[PDB]
């Protein structure tokens, strides 16, 4: 990721 | 018998990193089919059944080197509201594709959290203290799977 994580993971 | 490719050994041994002790026990595995990590492997090729040893593996040669890269900084409101989320704090995690991307807390500041998607041990050097229990030719079945019976 550069700009992508904060929209690419989902935490369970 | 010495300890080579295609043998299966019994070890005996304790993990330290930065003098802590994260694990200890017995195991046998077919040498030479990257069962264990190639450092402990490399440790291990050419001693003899009986013989004790400290082998210090390197991060390269273990769980690999720390990627920069895997630290990243993810909002707080994509956790579960029922957890805590603090530094040393682990999560499973998925990227969107459906990847797993498991995780480790390292600090949060406000809404936002830095997360760290590299294993654990990446970047640490791992020290072995082992005991070759036995040496012992494969069977062609053990040979067969690549790996040594239950
Ligand atoms: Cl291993
Ligand atoms: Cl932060
Ligand atoms: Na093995």
């Amino acid at each position: 990721f550069i700009f992508g994580a904060r929209n690419k993971v989902h935490i369970y | 018998m010495k300890v080579g490719q295609d043998k299966v050994v019994t070890i005996r041994y304790t993990l330290q990193v930065e003098g802590e002790v994260l694990d200890q026990g017995e195991l046998s595995y077919l040498h030479g089919h990257r069962n264990l990590i190639p450092g402990l492997e490399e440790a291990l090729e050419g001693r003899e059944e009986g013989e004790a040893f400290q082998a210090h593996v390197p991060a390269e040669k273990a769980y690999g080197p720390h990627d920069p890269e895997g630290v990243q900084v993810v909002p707080l409101s994509a956790f579960p509201e029922d957890a805590e989320v603090v530094p040393g704090a682990q999560f499973y995690a998925q990227d969107m594709e459906g990847n797993p991307m498991p995780l480790t807390v390292v600090a949060v500041e406000g809404e936002e959290v830095t997360v760290d998607f590299n294993h654990p041990l990446a970047g640490k050097d791992l020290d072995f203290q082992v005991e070759v229990v036995k040496v012992r030719e494969a069977t062609p079945e053990e040979l067969l799977h690549g790996h040594a019976h239950p």
